[PDB]
Parts: structure tokens; sequence; C-alpha cells
């Protein structure tokens, strides 16, 4: 969408150009051997790094230099949120199903409300190992019919 | 039946003309809901029928393919107007009285028999013209019986893969 | 009756009645019953397909390590022509797979309801436990004791871990499955999965 | 004694284990792949 590659990107070139010769107005106000020109100089390199990594990875950058995130859909950009999306949404369903396994365990005992403070630790670490195969879990659940009350 | 194993819908007892228990979507509870189908299925049974040589035939003939209008508008705006006008729910699917001259009603066993072949074959007509339909789009300005010929130099397979995996 | 773990109790859904038990259910999943029938299916079929898999692409290669034949190895299969295009063939599985499993599938569902053949009337099946059709598909007519079941899903298991390793082995060192064994055996103490 | 793990089981204590353990982790992972936009995997 008249966007263009990060490698072939001036004002990228640009950017990068400025940044390190701003880190390097600093370093020349200490002696080479000391500690904060050592340090100072560990961010120059962290700087190239960065810039040679995003220009590797085929980022698309506009008229102002900086990179654009497409998430339309296409297979050239799925690890710009489509990759990331499905490790987030498993996570999260992780916590979701440990968490209403755990609350379920308690309530048919006496006092339910007494193992919400004071967690029954033998107990969680239990349940938090089978929140591993969530989705196949609530799959199964789903169909049979105990998902919703 | 429409697939052994599974249970009929309460609805389709297998004593309906052309009846196998098909309804995945169950469409067809309201009894009312099912007498506006059974004539809606008949009207479009017939016209696949009618219509289907005579798309076909050109071809053959060598005619080209398939790909007095005031006249026509009055005359089928009347005759959908007329058959509208039926109150009875069973001469809507069935109007015999002198539609039929040949006498053919007067067997009933054989008039069943007949009326399952002509629902059969009313299926199969639709299914025809589907596949005319779709196949249009994927030749454009080619005939069936063109591609049919097609078929005839490769009779290996229905050239899908040529389609679904370009 | 086997312990996967000495000292640990067996979960009580699991009864011993069904073919290669062994209490094996840290996670619980089969703690519903009908999730049970659908589990123990999957994992006969999984369990045949994959005996049939490992077999079909360990053979050949120790065939042509030998000699006899001269055949790539298993991933690259698919580079060589065949005398129809690969689409063909794949609709020829497609269509022809669905009958089969779609009768699979109806037998799962309801037990015994498609043991007649639909073109020919007067030639069935004879009634038998799902999953285990026997009749044509028994041709010997081998007895189906509980021994045999268990020697059965014994091996589906092995099978399910040693195609899990062969994949891991093409992943990771990009060789073959058996010039991996012969690499190993060379020197045993160099040649591990330390080393790479 | 059985006083001392029945407070640390007390939900602010396992909490604040439970998060400082995630800023430590999270930390870890930051250090080491810094600078991270997209997945090269
Ligand atoms: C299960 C299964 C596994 C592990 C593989 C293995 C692979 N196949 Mg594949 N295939 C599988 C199913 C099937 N393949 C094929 C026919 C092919 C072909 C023609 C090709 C592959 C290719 C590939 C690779 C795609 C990445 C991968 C190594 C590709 C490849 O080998 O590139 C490295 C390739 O060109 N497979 C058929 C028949 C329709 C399958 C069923
Ligand atoms: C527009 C044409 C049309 C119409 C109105 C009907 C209508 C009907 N069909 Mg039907 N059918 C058709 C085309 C049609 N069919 C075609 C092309 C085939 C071949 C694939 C079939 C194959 C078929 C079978 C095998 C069975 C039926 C049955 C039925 C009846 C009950 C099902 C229902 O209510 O769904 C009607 C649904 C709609 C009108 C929705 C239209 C589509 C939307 C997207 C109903 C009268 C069942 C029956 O009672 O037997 C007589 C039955 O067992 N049909
Ligand atoms: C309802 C059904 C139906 C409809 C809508 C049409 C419509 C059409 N037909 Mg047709 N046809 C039909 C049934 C039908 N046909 C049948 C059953 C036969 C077999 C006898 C034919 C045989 C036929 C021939 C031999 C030719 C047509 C042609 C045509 C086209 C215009 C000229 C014509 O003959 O007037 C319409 C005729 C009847 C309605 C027109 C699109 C002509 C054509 O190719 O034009 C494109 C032509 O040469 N038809
Ligand atoms: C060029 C070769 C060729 C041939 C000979 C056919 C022949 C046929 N197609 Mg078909 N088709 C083709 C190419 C072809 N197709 C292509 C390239 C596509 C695009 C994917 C389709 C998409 C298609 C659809 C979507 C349907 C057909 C259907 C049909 C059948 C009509 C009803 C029937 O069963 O008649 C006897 C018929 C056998 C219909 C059918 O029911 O097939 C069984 C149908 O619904 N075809
Ligand atoms: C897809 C393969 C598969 C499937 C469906 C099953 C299914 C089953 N196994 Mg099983 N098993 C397998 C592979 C498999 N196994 C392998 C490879 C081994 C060798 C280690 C075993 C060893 C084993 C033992 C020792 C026992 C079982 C038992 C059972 C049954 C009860 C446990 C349960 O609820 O499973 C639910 C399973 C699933 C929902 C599948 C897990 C989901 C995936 C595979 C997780 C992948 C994680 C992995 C790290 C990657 C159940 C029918 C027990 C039994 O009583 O049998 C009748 C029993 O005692 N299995
Ligand atoms: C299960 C299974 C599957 C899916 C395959 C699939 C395949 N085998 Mg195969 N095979 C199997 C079991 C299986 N085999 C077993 C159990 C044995 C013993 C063999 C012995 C065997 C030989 C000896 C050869 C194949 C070859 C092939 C490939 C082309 C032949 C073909 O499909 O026609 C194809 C990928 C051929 C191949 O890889 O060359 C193209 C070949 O030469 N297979
Ligand atoms: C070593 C693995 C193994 C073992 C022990 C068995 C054992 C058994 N299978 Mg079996 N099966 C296997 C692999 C295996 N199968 C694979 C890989 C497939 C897929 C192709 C099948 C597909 C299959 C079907 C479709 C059926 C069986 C049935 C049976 C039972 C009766 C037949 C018999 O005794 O065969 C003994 C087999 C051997 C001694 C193998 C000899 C070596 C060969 C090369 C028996 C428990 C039947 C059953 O339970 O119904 C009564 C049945 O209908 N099997
Ligand atoms: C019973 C199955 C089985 C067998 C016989 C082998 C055998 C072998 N594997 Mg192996 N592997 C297996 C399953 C198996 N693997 C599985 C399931 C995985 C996936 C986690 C791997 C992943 C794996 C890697 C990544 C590597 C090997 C390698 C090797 C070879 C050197 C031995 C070694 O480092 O052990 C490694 C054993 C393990 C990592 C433990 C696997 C779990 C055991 C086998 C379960 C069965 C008991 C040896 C031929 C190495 C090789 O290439 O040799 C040169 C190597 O680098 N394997
Ligand atoms: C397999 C998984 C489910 C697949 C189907 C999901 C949708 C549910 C079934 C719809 C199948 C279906 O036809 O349902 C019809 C159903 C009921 O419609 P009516 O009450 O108007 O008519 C009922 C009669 O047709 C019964 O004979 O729902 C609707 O009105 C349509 C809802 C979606 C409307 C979308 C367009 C809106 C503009
Ligand atoms: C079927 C199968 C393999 C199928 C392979 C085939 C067809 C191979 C075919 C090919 O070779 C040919 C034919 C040609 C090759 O050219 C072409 C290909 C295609 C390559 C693998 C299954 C592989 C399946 C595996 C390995 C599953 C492992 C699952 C496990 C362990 C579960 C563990 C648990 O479930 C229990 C155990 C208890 C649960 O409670 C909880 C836990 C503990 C978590």
């Amino acid at each position: 969408s008249g966007l263009t590659p990060c490698k072939d990107s001036k004002q990228f070139a640009k950017r990068e150009k400025q940044q390190i010769k701003k880190l390097e107005s600093s370093l020349k106000l200490y002696a080479p051997e000391s500690a904060p020109a050592l340090a100072l100089n560990a961010q120059i390199e962290k700087t190239k790094r960065r810039f040679d990594n995003y220009g590797k990875y085929g980022l698309l950058c506009g008229s102002d230099g900086l990179p654009h995130l497409i998430v339309n859909g296409d297979q050239r950009h799925w690890g710009e949120f489509i990759t990331p999306g499905i490790l987030f949404l498993y996570i999260a369903g992780w916590i979701g199903w440990v968490g209403r396994s755990y609350l379920i365990a308690i309530s048919g005992e006496k006092k339910p409300a007494m193992k919400e403070i004071i967690i029954d630790v033998p107990l969680a670490s239990r349940i938090i190992f089978r929140g591993f195969i969530w989705p196949v879990a609530a799959y199964r659940e789903f169909l049979n019919g105990d998902l919703i009350a | 039946h429409w697939m052994p194993g599974e249970p009929r819908p309460a609805y389709l007892d297998g004593s309906a003309p052309g009846d196998f228990g098909f309804d995945p979507l169950g469409l067809g509870e309201v009894p009312a809901n099912l007498e506006r189908y059974k004539e809606s299925e008949l009207i479009h049974c017939r016209w696949a029928m009618l219509a289907v040589p005579g798309i076909l035939v050109p071809e053959a003939l060598g005619y080209g393919n398939w790909v007095i209008l005031a006249i026509e508008f009055l005359a089928i705006a009347f005759v959908e107007h007329q058959r509208s006008m039926e109150k009875d729910p069973e001469k809507k699917k069935y109007p015999g009285g002198a539609f039929d001259p040949l006498g053919y009603s007067k067997d009933p066993k054989k008039l069943e028999e007949l009326k399952v072949k002509e629902i059969k074959n009313g299926r199969l007509a639709l299914l025809a013209f589907v596949g005319f339909c779709v196949q249009q789009s994927a030749y454009p300005g080619t005939g069936p019986l063109e591609n049919l010929a097609t078929h005839l130099a490769d009779p290996w397979h229905n050239n899908i893969g040529d389609i679904v995996i370009p | 009756k086997g312990e996967w773990l000495p000292g640990l109790a067996s979960p009580d859904y699991l009864t011993g009645s069904l073919a290669g038990d062994n209490g094996f259910d840290p996670l619980g999943l089969a703690e519903d019953p009908e999730n049970l029938k659908w589990f123990v299916q999957a994992e006969l079929v999984n369990g045949r397909w994959a005996m049939l898999g490992v077999a079909g692409m360990l053979l050949p290669e120790v065939f042509t390590k030998i000699g006899i034949i001269n055949v790539p190895e298993w991933y690259d299969a698919g580079k060589e022509q065949y005398f129809a295009s690969s689409s063909t063939l794949f609709v020829i599985e497609f269509i022809l797979f669905h009958y089969v499993e779609i009768r699979r599938w109806q037998d799962i569902k309801n037990p015994g309801s498609v043991n007649q053949d639909p073109i020919f009337k007067q030639y069935s099946l004879p009634k038998g436990e799902v999953g285990y059709p026997g009749g044509i598909f028994n041709p010997l007519n081998f007895a189906p004791t509980q021994e045999a079941k268990e020697k059965e899903l014994a091996n589906g298991r092995l099978a399910m871990l040693a195609f899990l390793g062969f994949v891991v082995q093409h992943n990771v060192t990009g060789k073959g499955p058996f010039e991996n064994l012969l690499q190993h055996l060379s020197d045993p103490w160099h040649n591990t999965i330390v080393q790479t | 004694m059985r006083d001392l793990k029945t407070y640390l089981s007390v939900a602010p204590v396992l909490s604040t284990l439970w998060f400082g353990s995630l800023a430590g982790l999270l930390i870890e992972i930051n250090r080491l792949f810094p600078d991270a936009l997209t997945f090269p995997f």
C-alpha cells in the first residue's frame, strides 16, 4: 500500500546514522578505557544490530522511516500479528482454565469461601499441569454439555 | 434412506413420495411450511426438467450454445396468478382435471410409482442444471457438450485439480 | 493389572476391563465415560495408521541401504514424478476415503447400524464390539482374545513414539532415519543428542 | 511450623512471590532477545 521495504529506506538509514552520531557525541567526553566509555560503546553495537535485524526481516517502512504492521492476514506478515496471537490465546486459555478448575474443586466444601484466601497449594499444584491440554479439555466438555450451567 | 444409522425426524415417516428423511437443518417442522416446500419443489423439478433439453439440444444440432416480451410477461403473470388462486392443498401439488387427457391417473399404485419416479428425475435434473451453471463459470463461452467432448479426449478424471489447485 | 507408577493409586474410572489398561491418566482426560469411548477409538486408529506409516517409511530405507533396490528417502518422495499429477491422485484419495471414514463414523455412533451391505443385501458382517469389525476384515479367522488386543495396543504406542522420533530426527539432524542409527553405533559416547 | 506454611499460603504473599518470579522471567527473555518486533521463526 505504497510502503517500501526497510532495507531500501533512505529515511531508515538516516535515522540510524543520526542515532549513531548522537550516541558518539557523548563518547568523546570520557577516556577510551574508562567504564562509562565501555558502557557507551556497548550501546552503539546494540543499535547497529537492531537496525540490521529490522532490515533483515522484510518490515515495511513509509515516508517517515518507521516500520508499519500489516494485520490483514497476508501470508508474508504472519509473524507480525497472527503468530503471536495464537500464543497469547493459548496462554490466556491456560490461565482461565486453571482458574475455572480450581473454583469447581472447592465448591463442594462446607465453607468454600475459606479456600479463596488461604490457597490450598497441594491442590493447586495438581491442577496447574492440567492446563496444558486445555483446548482438548474444553472441546470435549462443550460437546458433552458440561461447559454451561 | 438418506444415510443409514441416523434417526429420522418425526415429520418424515417414509410414507410421502420421494421421502428419504433428509433434513439436516430442520426447515420443515411447521406443516404449512412443509406444504409450501412440497409445492415449490414440484414446480422447480418440472421447470428444470422442461428446461434442460432446451439448453442441450442447440449444441447437439449445431445451432450454438446456451450462452413478444409484453405477451410473455402477460401470459406468465396470468398463469402464475391463476395457479396461486387455487385453494386446495392437494390440488396445488397435482391439479389433475383436464390437464391429463391421457388418463394415467386411473391406476393408484402406478400413480404413486410415477410420482416417485418424477420426483427422483426432478432432483436429478435440478442437480444437472446446477452443474451446467457452475461449469459455465470455470470455462467461459464453452457449452456443456464441448466439455463432455474434452472429457472424452481424456476420460480419466473430473478435471477439478486443474482448477482447485492452480 | 499393570501399574504405570508404583505407589500411585489408579484412577477409579479405569476399571481394567478395557484392553491395554495400565491406569495411566495423570491429567484425567477420560473422567467422563462418554469421552473414554471416543478416545479409545481415536487411539486405536492412530496406532494402526502410525504403525503402517513407520513400517512403510523405515523398511525402504533399509532396502536401499543394503543394495536390493534404489529408492530415495521418505521426506523427498514428493519430488519424484508419477504417471498422474499430485492433484489428480489427491482427488481420487479425497473421494475414496470419504466413504470408508463416514462408514466408520456411523458405526461409532450406533453400533451395528452399518453392518449390512448397501448394494447386495445378502452379505453382512457378524456382530462384534465397536472398533473391531471382524468378518471379512479377518480373513484368516484369528482369535481376537484379550492378549492379542494388548499386543496390538502396545505395538501401536511404540509406533507412535517411533514416528515422533523419526520426525524430530529429520527436523534437527537433517539425515535419514537409519543413517542416524549407523552413526550412533560407530562411536556411541561421542555421537549423541548432547553433541548436536 | 504449620503456622509458617499457613501464613506463606495467604493471598498477598503468594501473589507477590508469583509476580516477582514472573517479572524476573520476563526480564530474562527481554535480555536474551532484545529489541524484538516480529517472529523470525
Ligand atoms: C499416526 C501417526 C503416523 C502416521 C504416518 C504416516 C501415515 C506416514 C506416512 C508416510 O511415510 C509414508 C507413508 C510416506 C512417507 O513418505 C510419506 C509419509 C506420509 C511421510 C502418528 C501418531 C503420533 C502420536 C503421538 C506420538 C502421540 C503421543 C501422545 C501422548 C504421549 C499422550 C500422552 C498423554 O496422553 C496420555 C499419555 C495420557 C494423557 O492422559 C495425558 C498425556 C500424558 C499427556
